[PDB]
């Protein structure tokens, strides 16, 4: 899971 | 005005008040979407732009399923977005025609796959506004849209 610039958690 | 249709919540843990069991949003925003959520790679553009923007969201698609539905719950209790999501009433022609419905009933616009409309290209003038919303695990309630 990757966290976008704005925090967001994400596969 | 306001709506109600017999679709709950697609995830118990959209609840934000434990006592009743119930998902309350104020001033959200609506995303209409005629189509089958799964990959959150498309939603991210529309998440961003309403999390900046400081407003609670509400998802009403044909489904919102997988790692989709799962990055929603867990951003929404880390707090990064507040969001709800439920399947769109009805069933065939009719699911398009009360979409459409709530779509004028909130100042929104469906993004409809089927006429080649981009979810990724989504921008907040398509989203959808009203007062309160309130979903259970049977009802969704739109109170005063636009």
């Amino acid at each position: 899971w990757m966290t976008t610039p704005w925090g967001f958690l994400h596969p | 005005e306001g709506m109600q249709f017999d679709r709950g919540y697609l995830s118990p843990y959209f609840i934000n008040k434990p006592e009743t069991g119930a998902v309350e949003l104020e001033s959200p925003f609506i995303l209409l979407a005629d189509k089958k959520i799964s990959n959150i790679r498309e939603m991210l553009p529309v998440l961003e732009a309403v999390a900046k923007a400081g407003k609670p969201l509400l998802i009403i698609a044909e489904d919102v399923e997988g790692e989709a539905l799962a990055t929603l719950v867990v951003n929404t209790m880390r707090g990064i977005v507040k969001v709800a999501a439920v399947k769109a009433p009805g069933f065939g022609d009719r699911r398009k025609a009360m979409l459409q419905d709530i779509a004028t009933l909130t100042g929104g616009t469906v993004i409809s796959e089927e006429i080649g409309m981009e979810l990724e290209k989504a921008t907040l003038e398509d989203l959808g506004q009203a007062k309160r919303v309130v979903i259970n695990k049977d009802t969704t309630t739109i109170i005063d849209g636009v």
